[PDB]
């Protein structure tokens, strides 16, 4: 019913 | 009882860049960055709604990164603290004044074991609701 994306990124 | 109706299909947390040597020690993590679902046209006789969180989990517990960077876990959780990772579900009472019902949650990238590598980070958390 709900999508929850997470996005990001490590230096 | 009759389910409501879901207004937040999508949600998008965007940790933008973290880095690493903001992620090397054990327990280290990103900033805090809220998430609402929220449901709207909720028939009269449904009170309550009931969320089940469902992603891909490693051996830490936390939700697993999809993306590259090594040493990273997701986390989700309530407004109150608590966690809520694979499996876990939560229960809100809908507002009969406008017929809604809200979750504000916090999502969170940190590092169990500490050594966060270079990379991307992705990660996607299904929910199901149930309703009473
Ligand atoms: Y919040």
């Amino acid at each position: 019913d709900s999508t929850i994306t997470i996005r990001g990124y490590v230096r | 009882a009759k389910p409501c109706t879901v207004s937040t299909t999508n949600a998008t947390v965007d940790l933008g860049d973290l880095y690493s040597f903001s992620l090397m020690s054990a327990g280290a993590a990103s900033a805090w960055h809220d998430v609402a679902l929220e449901l709207t046209n909720c028939p009269v006789g449904t009170s309550r709604v009931t969320a089940s969180f469902s992603g891909a989990a490693d051996s830490t517990g936390y939700y697993k990164n999809q993306g590259t960077a090594q040493n990273i876990q997701l986390e989700l959780q309530d407004d109150s603290g608590n966690t809520l990772n694979t499996g876990a579900t939560k229960t809100v009472q809908v507002d009969d004044s406008s017929q809604s019902a809200h979750f504000p949650l916090q999502v969170r990238a940190l590092t169990v074991n500490g050594g966060a590598t270079q990379g991307t980070i992705q990660a996607v958390i299904s929910i199901t609701y149930t309703y009473s």
